[PDB]
């Protein structure tokens, strides 16, 4: 319900190759800081048994409260051990994912500076 | 009978809940008061770690549900915004005042009488502070500022290194000093750009006699050091020209497309030529710079920095004498760039700081500016140093603006408690209890300091009260008004002589804000909580 | 703190240590004291508690209210325990002890929060309690004349003071006189089981009566009982523990016969055994027969034929009271029913009381027991009346043991607080604050009285303090006159031992609560 | 005005005092008095229609479906399935009147309801309920003495 | 329906438990990499969450792959990262030192001493530590290449690359020296940007070398391009060599028959004009970061010019430094100075099943490529990490020529000096001062433990030896477990590394001592 | 010493500063702590007082043994030294009788 409608937010439904896709998702998060990758268990949501038994890999993408992408059971069309770059290319082919380094930090009344006598 | 879709609390229940919430908020931060106080660690739900001693930051980061706790948190935030120091003392005093007022109410004293007594006590405390406990800083000199900074940086990660950090703070504040109309010396803090970078120890923190940018040159071909810098500050991007929404290119004769495309970039090229023709060496812009313009700057042997922060650019322009130009348009409908809009600096260098680089505009002319580069062991340490440094800068600004300071270490609190408990006998019949409770509540600060120091709080506060009572009764013992608490040895000590000062505005604002918050909470005797 | 794969204590163990847990314990004690706070004084109000089964208990007694509260807090249980102790040893003051202990803890809470060592507070409490008990014993008023009329008046005044806070306070003089009369007839030990208390539904409070003898409900009369006379003018009572009905001679007995003549002889022998027991009872001279064991229909008809009253299955305590009133002896064998083992009363009669039949044994001149017959509109009404009369009876018994009285209404506590403050003004100063806090906490009871009565507590407290400071020992709170008055002259009297026990128990509870620094809760086993 | 008092301490530590304190309810002082007076008023107003020669009957149905038509106040209140404690007190009062006298089991309920209804408006004006009870007792004594005075004997 | 002040998922703990937990977390973090210090250290295998394998013994590399929940462990990880970034060495040493100081601090906190006293004692101790380290330092002659090689050897003798010490030392020294730059009175090294390490699996590690130039994994655009040019004149570009749309919307309207063909022919002619502008400088190699059109390739081959397209910006900057060229975005503004002359040979050759572009004969180049050839990718990654450590140490020595004895000799010397200083304190903070001074003995202690010798006897002998007059350079032989004068063993460390390690450890201890309360569970509240 | 509020698995109150009772009413799960507890109980059975002394001495000995193991001593050496020191202390103790 929260957060801006102009930021693409995707969620993952999992149960305990989930580990490889989680690693790829972590790599994408490190590569796309503006995105807010997150995951949640199906049992927490309490989805249907068919989804639990035959739809374990879920790639759910939300954009402004509506489903712009509902990739479910991505085993067949993506694989089992493909790397993060493959997932990035697959997701960017559909135009869904968005298109220097400081020392550590710079950020910290409105009187900036005035030398006027 | 009410048929209101929600829960209702009335009478002693809601008052007790409000007081419990305020006391819980107080107890959250009571352990970070005074030099013997200790910091806290705040961990988010995503693992982010924050280590701080500042009360306002702790209360902002926490999640608060009860409305009275929200009131106290916003009270701390307001105290930080308006003063910058004492954000914990105000919360503690407000909670103690609320607790004592609630006890009075439970004693069947009407809350209006308690509120009137609190108002009278606050007014008399402010008057007594302004008339007896202030120390003029004219005859103390720079040592007063040094001691105030050291006192403000006690109980912080930079406490022991105060001998050096206070010098840094005082130098920066005096460097950013300016005078305004009607001859008021104004010190615009937040003009000191605080830069953080982990690595070498705290003692290697550098105070820049100029300005520091957290950004590097756009291209690797440009020189990274210019001696006689002619800084040009711009507020427009330097890239390929593109027509606006209302302008469209329609080609009917194909022979003109090449000329159109050439002019498209030649416009920016000629703008850069006009800018460079005046002798500019350093070019700073808030917008971006593409490749060809970067090459244009490279060939001329001049710096070019993109995506400069607007506030940083404004500070650089003010310090160096340059003026920000959002466009190259004069008053006769032409494109031009005179040398008068060029700032000057003694040196501009891209220094390396712990595997990272930043630009140091050193020794700007026509105005003195300062910046601080903080070096710490890790990111959390640097953040805490930045917070403590900001608190010290605010304290020094308050001391320089208003030239009155008061002794620290609970001396003001004890003197106020004695004076108020003596004064309460003079006016009213039911308000005297309220003023006595105000005086008792004012004693929470030295008690908390002694508790944090793991000393005998009862005996120490008794000795302090005896000293201040002797000072107030004997008219030849006025020298005892400065008797504060020496937390290191756990004994009373002349804090004014020992160099423990703080701005009078801190105490005045803390008292006023705490009294108003306690009054606001005290009026509540009924709660309706509608279900969502 | 680290997970530490192998852990020291059992998983789920909860531990709380330091100043915060002591502060929480004090707060819990205050919460407990608040639950019985408004039940103190003539203007006190009752509390209604409903259990899981739906039964409702209405009571003004502090001990009963605390018992019905299902406290689980380890520190809060101390207040309930000391209330039970006060009820057991004294019988009155159960509301005062909890308030005193909670006020002690509240007064010492600020000193605890600032790091004061608990041992200093404990020592100060011990010293203050010793001084207060000595002062109470010194200033308590006693009369060494042993005059019957004035001693009776003292008992009645103590009973009225102990009764002037309950729903029977409107008839407090009537019930006080009844209670004193009942207690004076107990012989040497003043056993509570010697004062029967019967509750009969219906009727006003003034209809309740005290029986100079014994009275109990009718117990499942058999057929032919209504043919017996129900009034005697000088009966002799046969107190028996005998089963008077046809039955097997023994549980393991077996009869083996091989002749019809022997069969008839056996049945006639059984009938002759029963008739011989009944004949012995009849020629014993008794007209009223009572037995613990059932009396059969055959025996009932036999006694009806001889114009006697019989009652089987009488409760053991009722037969004990009847024996102690009429002056007989309970007999398990009827072979030797001599004259001295037969009870005797002037008048026996069965009368209807509010839809129930009761047997009355009046006119006993040397009775050592009593019987309260209480009337009311609801069972909880009789229950609360019985509780109030129990409080009054305990107070009267204690006054009988020692007639040392102090004025009530908070006057004694004003005197104690003034004395303790005067003492605390003459000590170094570390104990001075704690003893002054003790003296200030001693003011809770009159302040609570004023709050319950709707007074202005501060003004009455100031007036009482000023009156006690400049002279005057028995000046306390006067509820009716909206002011203060000399309570000793107002006959607001209290046995000194009541306040002595109250102070001792409150001090012990406060010291025990303060002395605890850590709380450990092992996980529950067999939760079911 | 319910669920007891919930604090959970000012240090964040658990604060449990009474077992199942979160599942219990509590009413304090004047609100409890108002609720009890309202319950008694409802019971008395239900009973008052069956008073007098023109009083109408109540048709009571038990838990097994057996239905009883009656005018006796004690019989009606005995079979009534109430859960409010004050209603149970009123039922017990009617039963007590039946046991002691056998008649007037309906008059007691109506009289008590009227007394509590008047006590409500006395309480609204700031009078301690103990004072109301004392005044009621004094007036009851006066009324009883007057009844004795104006009584008449029969053969 | 519960009433709360804070959130129902906010947990707070405070008191002795928080301090004990933080110190235990630091101790456990130190124990993780305790055995990975010294010449006789052992490898560790780390399973990356993305399926990779990290096999190393570097402290920062090991700690960086560990995910921890206790925030004190996070602070320790940040400390290791800071030490690695600042100087590039001493991560394990600083972690172990922080753990030891925090253990001593826990010992003192078990008594009734407030943490502020311990912090003040620690800061005074750190000041004395810095003074002693500066005192016992020795100068280094920059021009002496043998001494630099010895320093780099002492730096890398504790890593897996120690089997080839001379080769790695020469590679690191040559790379650091040639990447060294000076312009406008400003001296810089910039190991991060230039001196790229390119690893190609296969071959032998003895064939690894540092090139006098740059090497990229690129091929000529067209097969007819020359793959071997003797003295090329490289011209670098930043823009594409193909027709591209303008920024403004530029819709056309064609009504004549020949306008379409005219537009296509003008595209042809624009590409030809750009190629002619490039050719006018007469270069031999053209390098650009973006695409090159086929027509551009044809026009460049007509002038016998080799063109490579789609190179990374960092690689192009490296080439510009190596061959002395300037990257130009607009071909019409090319100048003779921009043409890169100074590369002595350019050659495209096949390595394995790939083409690599070599510019490997530049005279006075300011950038270099380190070509690593090894058994596999993990071995090459470890070799690259070791080379990074060597180059960081070389840069530190070049910036600051101060040198300090290693093998625990400096630790024992500083400990003895501080212990002697503490004899005149006569205060309450003398005990933490002396204890944190003696905490420095963990480094010789862990060196001996890793060596496998008797820890107690060796430490006692070393402590007795350091009590003499001229014994500040007496360490422990980490490979033989014997006491040896370290001015003859040759193991020396830069003063900057030791200073950074000491400062970072002391401030980590101070920061973790400043803490007594922990709250967690609240949302970040953005 | 302060009293301790102890609640066992049967929710029975216990206020005491007696070490043996506190140990008995704590669900101790770590077996080494179990040995320490049973040594304390043996001390209580044999004498009747000094259980807290037993726990304090055992804890101090174990922490100092941990320190000795850290500095480089072996377990056997620490055990031998503790036994020798205990024998020396037992020899000394009769001379301290006042
Ligand atoms: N060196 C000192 N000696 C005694 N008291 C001090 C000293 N330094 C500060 N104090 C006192 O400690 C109190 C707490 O300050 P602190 O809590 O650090 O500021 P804030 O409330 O802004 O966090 C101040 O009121 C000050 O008077
Ligand atoms: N007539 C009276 N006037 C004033 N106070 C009274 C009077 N009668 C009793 N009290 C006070 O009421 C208190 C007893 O209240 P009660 O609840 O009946 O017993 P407990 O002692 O258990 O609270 C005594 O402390 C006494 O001072
Ligand atoms: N040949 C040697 N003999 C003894 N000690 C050595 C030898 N070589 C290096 N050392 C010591 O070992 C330490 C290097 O350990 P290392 O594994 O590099 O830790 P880090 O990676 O944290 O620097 C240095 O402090 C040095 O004094
Ligand atoms: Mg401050
Ligand atoms: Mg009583
Ligand atoms: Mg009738
Ligand atoms: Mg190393
Ligand atoms: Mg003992």
């Amino acid at each position: 319900d929260k957060e801006q409608k102009s930021i693409v937010i995707m969620v993952h439904i999992y149960e305990d190759g989930t580990e490889a896709m989680n690693g790829c998702m972590i790599c994408l998060a490190a590569e796309y800081p503006a995105v807010k990758f997150c995951k949640v268990k199906s049992s927490v949501i309490g989805a249907s048994s068919q989804f639990t038994r035959n739809a374990l890999p879920a790639l759910l993408i939300y954009k402004g409260g509506e489903l712009i992408g509902n990739f479910v059971r991505v085993t067949d069309q993506l694989g089992d051990d493909f790397f993060a770059v493959d997932l990035e290319a697959f997701l960017q082919e559909f135009g869904l994912l968005p298109e220097v380094l400081t020392s550590v930090r710079n950020s910290a009344s409105e009187d900036s500076d005035l030398e006027i006598d | 009978p009410l048929s209101v879709f929600g829960d209702r609390s009335t009478g002693e229940t809601i008052r007790s809940q409000n007081v419990m919430a305020a006391a819980s908020i107080a107890n959250i931060v009571k352990s970070s008061l005074g030099p013997v106080g200790l910091d806290k660690m705040l961990v988010d739900d995503i693992g982010d770690v924050t280590i701080t001693n500042d009360g306002a930051t702790i209360l902002k980061l926490l999640e608060v549900e009860h409305p009275a706790a929200k009131v106290l948190c916003e009270l701390a935030d307001l105290q930080d915004k308006e003063v910058g120091d004492g954000t914990t003392s105000v919360v503690i005093i407000a909670a103690e005042l609320l607790k004592n007022a609630d006890e009075l109410v439970k004693q069947k004293i009407h809350p209006t009488s308690v509120i009137s007594g609190y108002r009278l006590a606050c007014k008399e405390a402010v008057r007594y502070i302004n008339e007896n406990l202030i120390v003029n800083t004219d005859e103390l000199g720079r040592d007063c500022l040094i001691n105030a900074a050291k006192t403000s940086m006690s109980s912080k990660i930079i406490g022991i290194n105060g001998d050096f950090f206070a010098n840094m703070v005082v130098d920066a504040v005096l460097a950013i000093k300016y005078t305004d109309i009607r001859g008021q010396p104004r010190y615009p803090v937040n003009s000191v750009n605080i830069l953080k970078a982990h690595g070498r120890s705290q003692m290697e923190s550098m105070l820049i006699s100029g300005y520091a940018l957290n950004c590097v040159v756009g291209s690797q071909g440009m020189p990274k050091r210019i001696v006689n810098a002619k800084i040009a500050c711009l507020d427009f991007s330097l890239q390929k020209t593109k027509m606006k929404l209302g302008v469209q290119v329609v080609i009917t004769d194909p022979e003109k497309l090449d000329q159109i495309r050439q002019r498209e970039s030649d416009i920016t090229k000629e703008r850069i030529q006009k800018i460079l023709a005046t002798g500019a060496n350093v070019i700073l812009t808030t917008g971006g710079i593409d490749d060809m313009c970067l090459k244009y700057f490279v060939e001329a042997g001049a710096m070019a920095v993109r995506r400069v922060l607007k506030r940083d650019l404004k500070r650089i322009a003010k310090a160096s004498g340059a003026t920000i130009l959002s466009t190259l348009a004069n008053l006769e409908g032409e494109e031009t760039f005179e040398a008068a809009m060029l700032g000057q600096a003694e040196e501009v260098v891209q220094e390396r700081i712990c595997d990272d680089e930043l630009i140091l505009i050193k020794n700007t002319k026509a105005r003195t500016s300062a910046s601080i580069i903080l070096r710490g062991a890790n990111d959390f340490m640097c953040d805490e140093m930045e917070r403590s440094l900001h608190d010290a800068l605010c304290v020094v600004k308050r001391v320089l603006e208003s030239k009155s300071v008061v002794p620290g270490g609970g001396a003001v609190e004890a003197a106020l408690s004695i004076y108020l408990e003596n004064y309460a006998t003079s006016m009213g019949s039911r308000e005297q209890l309220a003023i006595a409770e105000f005086a008792r509540s004012l004693l929470v600060i030295p008690n908390t300091l002694a508790v944090n120091a793991a000393q005998d709080s009862t005996d120490l506060v008794a000795k302090l009260r005896a000293f201040h009572n002797e000072a107030q009764v004997n008219p030849e013992r006025k020298n005892l008004k400065w008797i504060g608490l020496d937390l290191s040895n756990g004994k009373p000590r002349d804090n004014k002589q020992a160099g423990v000062f703080e701005p009078t505005i801190v105490k005045v604002k803390s008292l006023k804000f705490a009294t108003e918050a306690a009054i606001t909470i005290l009026r509540i005797d009924d709660l309706i909580k509608l279900h969502p | 703190m680290m997970p530490t794969p192998v852990i020291l204590l059992k998983e789920g163990t909860d531990s709380s240590q330091g100043i915060p847990q002591l502060v929480s314990n004090i707060s819990a004690c205050q919460v407990i004291a608040e639950a019985v706070r408004t039940t103190l004084g003539p203007r006190g109000m009752d509390k209604l508690i409903v259990d899981g089964r739906g039964k409702a208990t209405i009571s003004n007694d502090g001990a009963t209210i605390l018992k019905l509260l299902d406290v689980v807090h380890p520190a809060a249980k101390t207040l309930v325990d000391i209330a039970k102790s006060q009820d057991a040893e004294v019988g009155d003051g159960t509301t005062s002890v909890t308030l005193l202990a909670a006020e002690f803890l509240k007064q010492v809470k600020p000193y605890v929060e600032e790091g004061l060592h608990p041992q200093i507070i404990i020592r100060a409490f011990r010293t203050a309690t010793q001084l207060a008990v000595n002062k109470i014993k010194e200033i308590a008023v006693t009369v060494k004349k042993a005059d019957k009329v004035e001693q009776r008046k003292l008992l009645e005044k103590c009973a009225m003071t102990a009764l002037s806070s309950k729903l029977i306070s409107q008839q407090k003089a009537f019930f006080a006189k009844m209670v004193v009369d009942a207690v004076m007839m107990l012989d040497d030990l003043l056993q509570l089981k010697m004062i029967g208390i019967k509750k009969v539904q219906g009727g006003a409070l003034e209809d309740s009566q005290l029986v100079a003898g014994v009275a109990f409900k009718k117990t499942f009369s058999y057929a032919g009982f209504e043919m017996q006379p129900k009034k005697y003018h000088n009966p002799k009572i046969a107190l028996l523990n005998v089963e008077l009905e046809l039955k097997a001679e023994k549980d393991n007995a077996e009869i083996r016969v091989h002749t019809v003549e022997d069969y008839q002889a056996i049945v006639d022998a059984e009938w002759n055994i029963l008739y011989d027991k009944l004949e012995k009872i009849h020629h014993s001279g008794a007209k009223v027969v009572l037995s613990k064991l059932p009396i059969g229909d055959v025996a009932t008809q036999y006694f009806a034929d001889r114009d006697m009253f019989c009652a089987g299955r009488v409760p053991e305590e009722d037969l004990k009271r009847t024996m102690m009133a009429c002056g007989g002896s309970i007999q398990t064998s009827v072979n030797a029913l001599s004259a001295d083992v037969l009870g005797r009363c002037q008048v026996f009669e069965e009368t209807q009381i509010g839809g129930e039949r009761y047997n009355f044994f009046t006119g006993c001149p040397k009775a050592k027991t009593c019987t309260f017959i209480l009337r009311g509109g609801a069972e909880q009404f009789m229950e609360e009346t019985e509780r109030s009369l129990h409080d009054a009876i305990m107070i009267v018994r204690r006054a009988i043991k020692n007639d040392s009285v102090v004025a009530g209404g908070g006057a004694i506590e004003m005197e104690l607080s003034k004395y303790l403050r005067d003492y605390s003004r003459t000590i170094p100063g570390k104990q001075q604050l704690l003893i002054g806090a003790y003296a200030k906490a001693l003011e809770i009871i009159p302040r609570q009285l004023c709050d319950n009565a709707g007074f202005d507590a501060t003004n009455i407290l100031n007036k009482l303090r000023a009156r006690h400071a400049q002279g005057g020992t028995w000046y306390g709170v006067d509820i009716n006159n909206e002011d203060i008055a000399d309570n000793f002259e107002a006959f607001v009297w209290e046995p000194a031992m009541v306040r002595i026990n109250a102070l001792t128990a409150a001090s012990e509870a406060a010291c025990l609560i303060v002395s605890v620094d850590e709380t450990i809760k092992n996980p529950r086993s067999t939760v079911d | 005005a319910s669920m007891g008092t919930l604090a959970f301490d000012e240090y964040g530590r658990p604060f449990l005092i009474i077992k199942d304190q979160d599942r219990k309810s509590r009413l304090m002082g004047l609100e409890a008095l108002k609720s009890h007076i309202m319950a008694a008023k409802a019971v008395a107003n239900t009973m008052r229609t069956s008073l007098g020669p023109n009083g109408l009957d109540k048709m009571m149905v038990d838990k097994d479906g057996d239905v009883t038509v009656t005018n006796d106040g004690a019989t009606i209140l005995s079979m009534m399935d109430v859960d409010h404690q004050i209603a149970k007190l009123m039922v017990e009062l009617s039963k007590s009147q039946d046991d002691e006298i056998g008649d007037g089991t309906t008059g007691v309920v109506v009289l008590a309801g009227a007394l509590l209804e008047e006590a409500e408006q006395l309480l609204d004006r700031g009078i301690h309920p103990i004072r109301i009870a004392d005044g009621y007792e004094q007036a009851a004594r006066v009324a009883i003495e007057h009844l004795d005075k104006i009584s008449d004997s029969v053969l | 329906r519960p009433v709360l002040v804070l959130s129902q998922n906010t947990k707070r703990e405070s008191g002795r438990k928080v301090q004990s937990g933080n110190i235990n977390a630091a101790k456990t973090i130190a124990d993780i990499i305790r055995t990975c210090l010294g010449p006789k250290s052992m490898m560790k295998m780390l399973l990356d969450p993305m399926g990779g394998i990290v096999m190393t013994n570097d402290g920062n590399a090991i700690l960086r792959e560990i995910q921890v929940q206790h925030p004190a462990a996070k602070s320790m990880i940040e400390i290791s990262r800071t030490q690695d970034e600042e100087v590039g060495d001493g991560t394990t040493s600083v972690i172990i030192l922080a753990g030891e100081m925090l253990s001593v601090a826990e010992h003192f906190l078990e008594q009734q001493m407030h943490p502020t006293v311990v912090i003040s004692a620690y800061r005074k101790a750190l000041d004395d530590m810095i003074s002693t380290l500066k005192k016992i330092s020795i100068p280094v002659d920059i021009s002496d290449s043998d001494m630099m090689l010895n320093i780099i050897n002492s730096s890398i003798t504790t890593k897996a690359i120690s089997r080839w010490s001379s080769l790695a030392c020469n590679i690191a020294l040559d790379a650091v020296k040639m990447v060294q730059f000076e312009e406008n009175g400003r001296k810089e090294i910039d190991i991060k940007k230039y001196a790229r390490v390119e690893k190609i699996p296969g071959g032998i590690i003895e064939d690894s070398c540092v090139l006098r130039g740059v090497m990229i994994n690129k091929d000529v655009t067209h097969p007819r391009m020359r793959r071997y040019i003797k003295n090329p004149r490289i011209v670098l570009l930043d823009s594409s060599l193909e027709y591209k749309k303008g920024e403004s919307q530029t819709d056309i309207e064609i009504t004549r028959e020949e306008d379409f063909t005219r537009i296509l022919q003008m595209e042809e002619e624009y590409i030809q004009q750009l190629c002619e502008d490039i050719i006018q400088l007469k270069p031999d190699v053209v390098i650009t970061e973006k695409g090159i059109s086929d027509l551009a390739q044809h026009y460049l081959m007509r002038a016998n010019i080799t063109a490579i397209r789609r190179v990374r910006k960092t690689d192009n900057n490296r080439i510009a430094r190596a061959c002395g060229a300037r990257i130009v975005s607009r071909p019409e503004e090319l100048r003779e100075d921009d043409v890169g002359t100074g590369a002595g040979l350019l050659e495209i050759k096949k390595i394995g099943d790939e083409y690599f572009t070599f510019i490997t004969d530049c005279k006075d180049p300011k950038a270099c490529t380190i070509l690593l050839r090894g058994a596999s990718k993990e071995i090459l990654s470890e070799v690259e990490r070791n080379l990074q450590d060597a180059m960081q140490v070389c840069r530190n020595v070049l910036l600051d020529p101060q040198l300090v004895p290693g093998g625990g000799a400096s630790e024992m010397a500083v400990a003895h000096a501080l212990t002697e200083k503490s004899k005149a304190m006569t205060g309450v903070e003398q005990w933490p001062y002396r204890a944190v001074a003696q905490a420095l003995e963990v480094i010789p202690r862990t060196l001996i433990q890793n060596c496998g010798a008797s820890t107690i006897r060796l430490l006692t002998s070393l402590r007795a030896k350091h009590t003499q007059e001229n014994c500040e350079t007496w360490g422990v032989n980490g490979e033989t477990g014997t006491l040896v004068d370290m001015k003859e063993l040759g193991i020396w460390e830069p003063l900057a590394v030791k200073l950074q390690t000491y400062k970072t450890a002391v401030e980590t201890a101070v920061l973790l001592l400043r803490i007594d309360d922990i709250v967690s569970g609240h949302k970040k509240k953005g | 010493g302060m009293n301790k509020m102890v609640i066992n698995h049967l929710e029975k109150l216990f206020v005491t500063n007696d070490a043996a009772t506190i140990l008995r009413e704590l669900e101790v799960q770590h077996p080494a702590a179990k040995m320490i507890v049973m040594a304390s109980h043996m001390q209580e059975q044999e004498v009747g007082d000094g259980t807290n002394f037993v726990l304090v001495f055992a804890g101090a000995l174990l922490e100092l043994a941990e320190e000795l193991l850290r500095i480089g001593l072996s377990v056997s050496e620490v055990i031998e030294g503790y036994e020798i020191a205990c024998r020396k202390a037992h020899e000394i103790l009769p001379n301290l009788v006042c």
